[PDB]
């Protein structure tokens, strides 16, 4: 419906925004060094899947287990 | 010797500038009219999860005696939050949406600014209640 | 009859929680709700498409 | 404006920067042409579905413009009625009473319907030849053939219809490039053709007043299309039959400056290389205004190797001081071959203070350099061509580093060592290599 | 820009993002930070470092 | 700057700030008639001064103004930086 797309369009714009996707098709644009898979593109944007202190707990117990 | 070195420079910039907002724009628009939303199964009510929706739909909209006789509205569907938000008797239907009302009625007299609050939450659980659960439903109290 | 009496609710919800949105876009201007709005607007809207309410301009 | 049809020249490589042109020059100021050129420029969008995307829903705008132009504009009106025939279901049908409009509106100036077709007809020569869009002149012929009066429109509308038609069919097979553009030139000179029946009615001089404008350009096409099909001789010979009706006409009135070049480029392949100088010559000396084509006429004289009239043209194409970065080149490579070496010698370092310098001219210097041998004239030749004009080819690297060598003994092989990797993908630059390696060791 | 947008067609990063966007929308709590559900619908963004850590405490667990 | 250089004193700090002024929005006459002489009359045995103009004529006109860069590689600036700043000129002059 109209008013399905129109709300579908707000709640994009304002819950992230397009300028976070935005970022990752500029990037893209300006290196000319574009891979077959835009997957490993992704990958190279990042932006932390796991946090930083979810990843910092093997490292942790790393670190304990060494001590 | 033209004086190529400036202004060239910063014209070639501007027209990158431009370029890559274009094609952010161009993107922007690809993403935006991708959008759908996929169609679904109905997603089925169990016999006893339908086993309250029609001795309610009996109790609010079939029980001769209530407001609007046999033919109330608008129409309303059970639902367990909203059912055990009105629940929140001996026939085992109690706190129904006749039931409440007369025991709102009821207590309105011994507690009048405790019904007010109940009230509130009971009118938007009457009003979350006109919202059918799923398309059959509606169908089904067609 | 049905149809109609199902979006009549929805369209209030719409309207309520637009009234909402609308201050808080006033609110914003004397300065997140409206993104947590949106989604909801968006979670009625749906059941419209959902139920196949018909739509209102 | 003008930037953006010499953007649009280059359609496929930068039609953002076409399409960014049009947007700054509408922004600035609302101007007609802009207008259309935007609209033309996005009336393709590969489909409707590229970067534009919506560009047919966004065209409201332009017939808004459009509007704004021409309150009742036949062009306008049969743009807006191309867009719609090109970018919907029923929105033609809203075109159809807005081409009533004007069908109402043109009986009243003669108070027929000539001037319905002939509104599409300038839509369709302005996409074609201005805006250099094909598709848009095959939209705007299909919308000239929706137009309702079919039967009974002028012959002579007609045959304009028939040469935009033929004007678009050639720019679709150069914007192309594939398969095959003698296929539709071998259609075009197969019996019975359009094009031939054009040339028929040009060679009729009972209707010559108004149809030989357009016959001219038909011939031109018709003598294009012989040359990219093969027959250069028949081409050169059709084409000279078109210069001399241009010298009985008006010769530099038309100024086909694209066909000079082409025929000087056709009689320059065969063996007739003074001939295609002296053409070139004749053409230059018709359009004094046009001193882009004396550099031209120079470097197609200097194959005659008669440095008289090489360096009495290359005069004047000096003339045109600043944009002569070939022709100053030109110029140092016939003062080399004949004995000014040091004017030769700022006449090269000022053409490589100009923007580009051509790689077979630079080649050829460090040739005639190499003849008369010099070794910091090779080194600030060919060590420079080799590195900015052609870094790709070993070929000019082998001989820089052999000059190197020859210059410096085996100390300056150090090119040599650093290129003598990937060298031309072997054949004789295995060989070149086994001698510049014996030269080193030497 | 036309050619971009091929390579792109071709890679198919617009059905991954439409994929996205067609959860995040279908998922009714959306979270205040919608990256981190876009990256967690994505899959693993980064964790090669992670990844190659914990292969190195597998094997020093085998060994 | 005409009628300063017919005058008799030109100040080499001051010149020095104008060839800086110039080179931020850069005319390659301009720069020829001042730069150099700035580097020939004000400070002949000054070094930095002589390799800023040498590097501006370089990118003005190529291998015309290598002599300057060979200049420039007789003196170096008391070696330091300079000279590596030289060496990498000198490599852009060949290349």
């Amino acid at each position: 419906s109209e008013s399905q797309k129109e709300t579908f369009r707000k709640y994009l714009e304002q819950a992230g925004a397009i300028d976070v996707l935005v970022k990752v098709l500029v990037q893209l644009y300006e290196e000319p060094s574009k891979p077959k898979t835009a997957l490993d593109y992704i990958k190279q944007c990042l932006g932390s899947p796991t946090p930083a202190e979810y990843e910092a707990v093997v490292a942790e117990r790393d670190g304990l287990q060494k001590q | 010797r033209d004086e190529s070195g400036t202004g060239r420079g910063a014209l070639e910039e501007a027209l990158a500038e431009k370029e890559k907002r274009a094609k952010v724009a161009a993107a922007l628009e690809r993403v935006l009219r991708d959008v759908r939303m996929p169609r679904r199964p109905q997603p089925h009510e169990s016999v006893e999860e339908l086993a309250a929706g029609d001795a309610w739909d009996r109790v609010n909209g079939c029980a001769a005696g209530a407001v609007g006789g046999p033919y109330a509205w608008p129409p309303l569907f059970h639902s367990p939050g909203v059912q055990s938000e009105l629940a929140e008797a001996p026939a085992g239907a109690g706190c129904s949406l006749a039931v409440l009302d007369e025991l709102l009625t009821e207590l309105a007299a011994a507690a009048p600014a405790a019904a007010a609050p109940l009230a509130v939450r009971a009118e938007e659980a009457k009003a979350r209640a006109r919202v059918p659960p799923n398309n059959r439903k509606v169908l089904r109290r067609a | 009859r049905h149809k109609v009496a199902a979006g009549d609710a929805l369209e209030a919800n719409i309207r309520s929680l637009d009234s909402r949105i609308e201050a808080a876009q006033a609110d914003a201007q004397a300065n997140a709700e409206l993104e947590q709005l949106y989604w909801e607007r968006l979670c009625v809207l749906r059941t419209w498409t959902g139920l196949g309410i018909p739509t209102r301009a | 404006y003008e930037y953006g049809t010499y953007c649009l020249r280059r359609g496929g490589a930068k039609r953002g920067r076409a399409e960014e042109c049009f947007r700054e020059a509408l922004a600035l100021e609302p101007a007609h042409r802009g207008a259309l050129l935007a609209l033309l420029g996005c009336s393709v969008a590969a489909g409707r579905n590229t970067d534009p995307a919506y560009l047919e829903s966004a065209e409201a705008a332009a017939h808004r413009l459009l509007d704004v132009a021409g309150r009742s504009s036949l062009d306008a009106w049969a743009a807006l009625a191309v867009v719609y025939r090109a970018y919907g279901e029923a929105k033609r049908a809203e075109l159809a009473s807005c081409e009533q409009e004007m069908a109402r509106l043109e009986k009243q100036q003669l108070a027929a319907g000539e001037l319905q077709a002939r509104s599409f007809i300038s839509l369709a020569n302005t996409l074609l030849e201005s805006l250099a869009l094909p598709a848009e002149a095959a939209l705007a012929l299909e919308l000239a053939a929706g137009l309702r009066h079919w039967p009974s429109v002028g012959p002579d509308t007609r045959t304009l219809h028939a040469l935009a038609g033929a004007l678009a069919e050639q720019a679709l097979a150069r914007a192309a490039g594939g398969g095959a553009a003698s296929a539709a030139a071998e259609a075009m000179l197969t019996p019975g053709s359009s094009v031939l029946s054009m040339m028929r009615a040009d060679a009729g001089e009972a209707v010559s007043s108004v149809a030989a404008e357009a016959a001219w350009r038909c011939r031109l096409l018709v003598a294009q299309l012989h040359k990219a099909r093969g027959a250069t001789d028949e081409a050169i010979r059709f084409y000279q039959e078109y210069i001399e009706a241009a010298r009985s006409s008006g010769r530099l009135a038309e100024v086909p400056l694209s066909a000079w070049l082409e025929l000087a480029e056709a009689y320059a392949a065969r063996g007739q290389a003074r001939f295609a100088a002296d053409v070139f010559l004749l053409g230059a000396s018709a359009r004094p205004g046009c001193a882009v084509l004396w550099r031209g006429a120079g470097r197609c004289f200097v194959g005659a190797e008669e440095l008289g009239p090489a360096d009495m043209a290359l005069s004047e194409a000096n003339v045109l001081d600043p944009e002569d970065p070939e022709a100053w080149g030109w110029l140092a490579l016939v003062a080399l071959r004949e004995g000014r070496a040091e004017d030769a010698e700022k006449a090269l370092a000022f053409g490589l203070r100009c923007g580009l310098g051509d790689p077979g001219l630079l080649l050829d210097i460090a040739a005639e350099y190499r003849a008369a041998g010099q070794r910091r004239a090779e080194q600030r030749v060919l060590q420079e061509v080799a590195v900015k004009l052609m870094p790709e080819s070993c070929s000019a690297r082998l001989l820089l580093a052999r000059c190197l060598v020859a210059q410096r003994c085996g100390a300056e092989a150090a090119e040599a060592v650093a290129a003598a990797r990937q060298l031309a993908a072997h054949e004789d630059d295995e060989a070149a290599v086994a001698e510049l390696e014996a030269e080193l060791r030497g």
